[PDB]
RNA sequence: GAAACUGCGAAUGGCUCAUUAAAUCAGUUAUCGUUUAUUUGAUAGUUCCUUACAUGGUAUAACUGUGGUAAUUCUAGA
């Protein structure tokens, strides 16, 4: 319970951790009067006097004479860009709050002005960004987080294209970020590289999926890694208010063949689930269709592998994810499971059809309960019992409404002596219940 | 419970209010420069009475006594900055030498009227309570302002005036509408 | 395609001929060039060529003009901008043509073109007073006959050469464009005593 | 009265402060704190009547509640706090610490201090002691309690004081030819050496005082406070370095 | 004719309500009394701030007209105006709401109703509900 | 976040000069003759010592309900 209904007074108090889960990254979703973007004689001298007479402390201070003395105009940038970026870098290692404000400003505003010839730079730009985000764990200061990840995110914005080109390699900078074993740092970093993510064209997204698969496999270990790639993809795709966009569909469809892959790691396959988990959450039905006809489409594409069970897991988190309001056509999932079927010709076959029969819509269960109790039936043979069981702690009435007795006495006269242990087991389980009195009433062999 | 602002009468009556000398004196006061009342008679003989009441007792004190020294300069130079002293006489005799017609002369109806924006002191009072006369850049409309010698260099028509500036007034153009209206019909 | 590159373009050639500019001195020295084009900025006296000038043989040209008593002269000169990088000068036709403007007791503004440092100055344009600009009231503020009508006295080109501003005995104070003489705008001194004597 | 007051007029204030006769009818009246009440400086006339950070009573709250002002190395949050004489106020985010120290005119003086000078503090020790369980301190002028202090260290000596540890750097004797601060009195301000020191029995010891220029005058032991030996001063001086003219 | 000239003197930063603090005259000849939204307008433009930032009070023209002196505060965000403002400036330039409150002589006599109320009061409401209903 | 318990404040401020002639008061002293909320700075390992400290016990308010009375910032029983 958060903070939920506010007071009449004027100043809370707001603990740090408070203040840290109230904060974004996009700057974009964020607008003001931009002072650099708005007077243009030179980004860098413009930010330059604004913080010069904003701010009053010693060490922006003594920066501010030196780079003053340097910097009145572009040219004069453009050919001093060395001294000024290692004086930057100089004092941002000095690690001063009360001077880290303004110096991260005009770092960006710098690289804006150095533009494409600030790639030589830009790397141990970076190593200080990240050695200066763990030290502000050191000094929790949400101002220093909130400064230093808007630098980060003005530095992709204003290289987009040569790192969209190059995108592997900023992700193997981030990683000590993106991995990093605290949540807001994972979180942060994952919205300024989701930035990028959703940047990305479609050919440089594939090398980077599957770059990024690979290093999940490498980090099997790592969790932390696992749950930053999940929050940056699901923030690529749900980066609108309340609808996913067209750059999301796509990002859907390059994952959905790079972890359909047969060397896709099946840990990758359940960041996947967990992705689609968080934006049928997140999105409305209307901004969710493409998408889904984009997964129906690629699932009669590579249905036909050793990706059988992959396919399952992703079938299965789209049927449990919440509900019928969020599914087009029970029917097309229908078709979708008849494929699967003939195609396999286990235990997640069971959970998915216990989902089925709880999530579903009454008007296909209709027309597909007896092809879904005879495929669990010859399928999932020795499992069809404790699938049973669990279908019967899901919704047993609409089982009940429909033929649970009948399937499960002629389950039990085609098979009882080789799990006849199982048998009473499940019995054992349906005498304490008062609402399996049909369970009660069912005949034997 | 709040401190009291401090205020100060400015005039004074004289010892005997009725005397022939001192009204045929006033009368030629009043008449030569255009004034309106013995409170404005009494008014400079005021600052003058005390001006050298302090200038006697400055006398009285000895040579090169830091007090007489400070607050003689310094009242002398005042008197210079007013105009009333001039340069040449700095010095506390001729202090105790000034008189009304000095300050009178220095009050700022009379610049006027000598400077030759007026005709008469009259015309010269009206002019500056009308509101057309300005001093540098700040319109004055008290007709006893005591310039100073700069400021006298200073004094000239004011700009939102119909005079030294901008639109006629309501009379003119009102008159200059009318015979627009009857022109045309 | 975007501002921030164009500038950075346009600063990189400026960069490419000071290199240029630099190597041809020689056949440290361009960051004293740049501390310079901003050190006009600052106001502390710079522009050290006092002996380096050659007064013995300082070429000297006379040219008598036709109107009588030219009162003042104003020469308006482009120059390149350090923040943007274009030039002073309003159009293209012109591309650094120095001109000069005079103004003459005969009531008369003319613009010459100054640009060869040659040849004489040639008379390219002139507009001329006269008598038939007297205001009708004569008693106003209203002032505003879009020529003058006594002895001009004062001229000054603006920076940006767009305009030329006159103003003399007559209390007024006009100015006019740089290419067809027209006056754009008159504005009176609403004195009157208000003589304009001297622009800057 | 059946109690203690908790107003000041407007007129009873202290002179010094500078408060106009015109802005109301009571002036902040400084709460209880280490330093007296008609030589103390509360932060709302400070940072508003001299510095002009703030323009309100409720400007002052909000640069107190947003934390930004110490004194003396720590925090304060009330914005009648006593501030004295030679005191450090820090300000962070305008990076200026403050000693606060007399003018020649009579009347508090903003000093801007660097990070060096402001890290300690002077004291006049006033009081030294034997306390329970047998330690020994001295109390200085601000109240300061300072226990196990030096045993050379004597009544009316100042006392330089390191300020983030609370501790005695080092101190400095009450002997003729020192250099002497006048407190209070007429001549509060007047930076001179200490002449000779006037003792009587019972009464006030009075203290003959010569400063730079070779003027004499005396005041009183209560008004004397040592700063340091000839010609240097432990602390910067204000403009001017005390000394009356005409 | 005119061309309203504004010009700023004694530029205080002050760091720590986060504001620039300044005195602006203001030059309006053949004119009256430029408005605050006016004023507040073109001192974003310069100030490079927004006009949700920029504050101005107290403005007094001069006798005879065509100079009005007065006072100015930018702050560095307009989240830093809605935490250092006063109420009524917010409610002045629009960014607060104008709260409705019934009068001083209203308020005091509901405080001193209530004041000889003890309890909740709904106890002794049915008691002499049914009290009355006897 | 109402109510009520708890803590603090209500001893300041505002008004008036009735009384009082070494009394109040003004200037000057003393407390080596006493109390002091608050503010500020310091301050308290006591290890053991014969038969729960991962933390003892009671109540009462407000509240639910039953009432009295012409009536009050009245209150009773449970």
């Amino acid at each position: 319970q958060r903070q939920t209904t506010k007071s009449s007074k004027r100043y809370r108090y707001s603990s740090f951790k408070a203040r840290i889960d109230d904060l974004k990254i996009e700057p974009a979703r964020n607008l003001e009067k931009r002072v650099h973007d708005y007077v243009e004689s030179s980004h860098f001298l413009a930010s330059f006097d604004q913080w010069k007479e904003i701010n009053l402390s010693a060490k922006f201070t003594e920066f501010a004479a030196e780079i003053e003395h340097d910097v009145q105009t572009l040219p004069q940038i453009l050919y001093h860009d060395k001294k000024i970026f290692n004086s930057l870098v100089s004092f941002i290692n000095f690690h001063d709050e009360f001077s880290l404000q303004p110096l991260l400003d005009l770092l960006a505003q710098f690289c804006h002005d150095l533009g494409p010839d600030f790639l030589k730079f830009y790397e141990e730009a970076i190593k200080t960004l990240i050695n200066l985000l763990d030290a502000a764990i050191e000094f929790e200061s949400s101002n220093v987080f909130e400064w230093g990840f808007n630098c980060l995110a003005y530095i992709f914005k204003y290289l987009s294209k040569f790192l969209v080109k190059k995108l592997v390699l900023t992700c193997d900078l981030l990683i000590p970020l993106l991995s990093h074993s605290k949540e807001y740092l994972s979180r942060f970093s994952a919205e300024a590289l989701s930035f990028l993510v959703r940047k990305c064209p479609v050919s440089n997204l594939r090398e980077f999926v599957r770059s990024v698969f690979e290093k999940l496999e490498g980090d099997d270990e790592q969790t932390n890694l696992y749950e930053g790639l999940l929050i940056l993809f699901t923030e690529s795709m749900t980066s609108t208010q309340e609808t996913l966009h067209s750059k999301a569909k796509a990002i859907m469809s390059v994952l959905l063949h790079e972890a359909l892959t047969k060397s896709s790691p099946e840990r990758s396959v359940s960041l996947l689930s967990d992705i689609w988990m968080n934006i049928s959450k997140y999105a409305s039905i209307e901004s969710l269709l493409p998408v889904y006809e984009v997964m129906y489409q690629d699932f009669n594409d590579s249905l036909d592998a050793t990706n059988i069970d992959r396919i399952l897991k992703v079938l299965t988190t789209i049927v449990f994810s919440e509900s019928g309001r969020k599914i087009p056509d029970w029917n097309k999932i229908t078709i979708l499971i008849e494929r699967i079927m003939s195609q396999s010709e286990q235990d997640k076959v069971a959970f998915l059809f216990a989902l089925f029969i709880r999530n579903s819509d009454v008007k296909t269960l209709t027309l597909f309960h007896q092809k879904l109790f005879n495929y669990a039936l010859t399928n999932i043979s020795d499992c069809f019992l404790e699938f049973f069981q669990f279908a019967l702690r899901l919704s047993y009435e609409r089982v009940f409404s429909f033929n649970g007795l009948k399937f499960l006495q002629l389950f039990l006269k085609k098979n009882w002596q080789s799990q006849g242990k199982k048998i009473a087991l499940f019995f054992l389980e349906v005498d304490d219940k008062p609402e399996l009195q049909k369970v009660r009433e069912v005949n034997f062999p | 419970p709040r401190a009291p602002r401090t205020y100060s009468k400015t005039y004074s009556t004289p010892k005997r209010p009725y005397e022939s000398s001192r009204l045929d004196a006033e009368l030629k006061l009043a008449g030569e420069f255009g004034l309106k009342n013995k409170k404005e008679i009494y008014r400079i003989s005021f600052q003058l009475s005390k001006i050298r009441r302090a200038a006697r007792d400055l006398l009285t004190r000895d040579e090169k006594d830091p007090k007489r020294l400070f607050e003689g300069n310094a009242l002398i130079r005042r008197l210079v900055r007013v105009g009333v002293l001039s340069e040449d006489k700095k010095k506390l005799d001729y202090v105790l030498a000034l008189k009304v017609e000095d300050f009178l002369e220095r009050r700022l109806q009379t610049q006027v009227y000598k400077l030759g924006l007026a005709k008469s002191v009259h015309h010269a009072r009206v002019l500056i309570t009308q509101r057309h006369i300005a001093v540098g850049k700040q319109i004055v409309n008290i007709p006893s302002f005591m310039v100073r010698l700069d400021s006298e260099k200073h004094i000239d028509f004011a700009p939102t005036s119909p005079f030294g500036g901008a639109r006629p007034g309501r009379v003119a153009r009102r008159n200059a509408a009318r015979k627009a209206e009857a022109s045309g019909e | 395609e975007n501002p921030a590159d164009k500038r950075r373009r346009l600063a990189k050639q400026y960069l490419e001929n000071l290199k240029s500019e630099a190597n041809d001195i020689l056949t440290d020295i361009i960051a004293s060039r740049l501390k310079e084009d901003v050190a006009e900025q600052q106001g502390r006296v710079f522009r050290y060529f006092g002996d380096k000038l050659l007064i013995s043989e300082a070429k000297q040209s006379f040219t008598r003009v036709g109107e009588n008593n030219l009162t003042c002269i104003s020469c308006f000169q482009p120059v390149l901008n350090k923040y943007t990088f274009e030039e002073s000068s309003n159009g293209d036709k012109n591309k650094g043509r120095l001109f000069a403007y005079t103004v003459s007791k005969d009531l008369q503004l003319t613009k010459y073109d100054i640009t060869d440092f040659s040849k004489r100055p040639k008379k390219l344009k002139y507009a001329k007073g006269g008598a038939k600009y007297i205001p009708t009231s004569k008693h106003e503020y209203e002032n505003t006959t879009e020529g003058h009508y006594d002895e001009i006295l004062t001229v000054a080109a603006s920076p940006d050469g767009k305009y030329v501003v006159t103003g003399g005995r007559d209390r007024k104070l006009i100015v006019w464009s740089t290419e067809s003489l027209s006056p754009v705008k008159v504005i009176p001194t609403k004195d009157r005593r208000g003589e304009v004597l001297s622009l800057a | 009265a059946r109690g203690p007051k908790k107003h000041l007029k407007r007129l009873a204030a202290p002179h010094h402060w500078l408060l106009d006769k015109l802005s109301g009818c009571y002036a902040p009246r400084p709460s209880a704190g280490p330093h007296k009440l008609r030589e103390s400086l509360p932060l709302i006339v400070f940072l508003r009547n001299r510095l002009k950070y703030a323009l309100n009573g409720r400007e002052v709250k909000a640069i107190l509640m947003q934390r930004h002002v110490k004194v003396d190395g720590k925090v304060r949050t009330d914005t009648t706090y006593p501030a004295g004489f030679m005191d450090v106020i820090t300000l962070d985010a305008t990076n200026e610490n403050f000693r606060l120290v007399y003018d020649v005119k009579g009347r508090f003086a903003v000093h801007r201090i660097t990070d060096e000078e402001a890290s300690y503090k002077l004291g006049k020790v006033k009081k030294v002691q034997l306390g329970k369980k047998g330690v020994p301190y001295v109390v200085t002028h601000d109240g300061r309690t300072i226990r196990y202090p030096d045993p050379n260290i004597k009544v009316n000596d100042t006392v330089k004081i390191d300020l983030a540890s609370g501790k005695i750097t080092d101190f400095i004797k009450f002997d003729a030819g020192k250099l002497v601060y006048v407190t209070g009195g007429r001549n509060l301000g007047r930076i001179g050496t200490i002449v000779h020191k006037e003792r009587h029995d019972g009464g006030f010891d009075l203290v003959h005082i010569k400063d730079s220029l070779d003027n004499t005058f005396v005041t009183r032991l209560n008004n004397v406070f040592v700063i340091g030996e000839q010609g240097k001063p432990y602390i910067s001086l204000p403009k001017g370095k005390g000394i009356k003219l005409s | 004719s005119d061309a309203v000239t504004i010009r700023t003197r004694k530029v205080i930063s002050n760091p720590l309500l986060a504001r620039k603090q300044f005195v602006v005259d203001v030059l309006h000849p053949n004119r009256a009394n430029v408005s605050k939204d006016e004023l507040r307008e073109k001192l974003a433009e310069v100030y490079k701030a927004e006009k949700d930032a920029v504050s101005v009070f107290g403005f007094r023209t001069q006798f005879g007209g065509g100079k009005s002196v007065g006072f100015g505060l930018v702050y560095n965000s307009v989240a830093e105006a809605k935490k250092f403002e006063p109420t009524y400036r917010l409610v002045r330039y629009g960014l607060a709401e104008k709260v409705e409150k019934a009068s001083r002589q209203q308020r005091k006599q509901k405080k001193n109703r209530d004041k000889k109320i003890f309890g909740t009061g709904k106890r002794l409401a049915k008691k002499v509900a049914r009290r009355n209903a006897d």
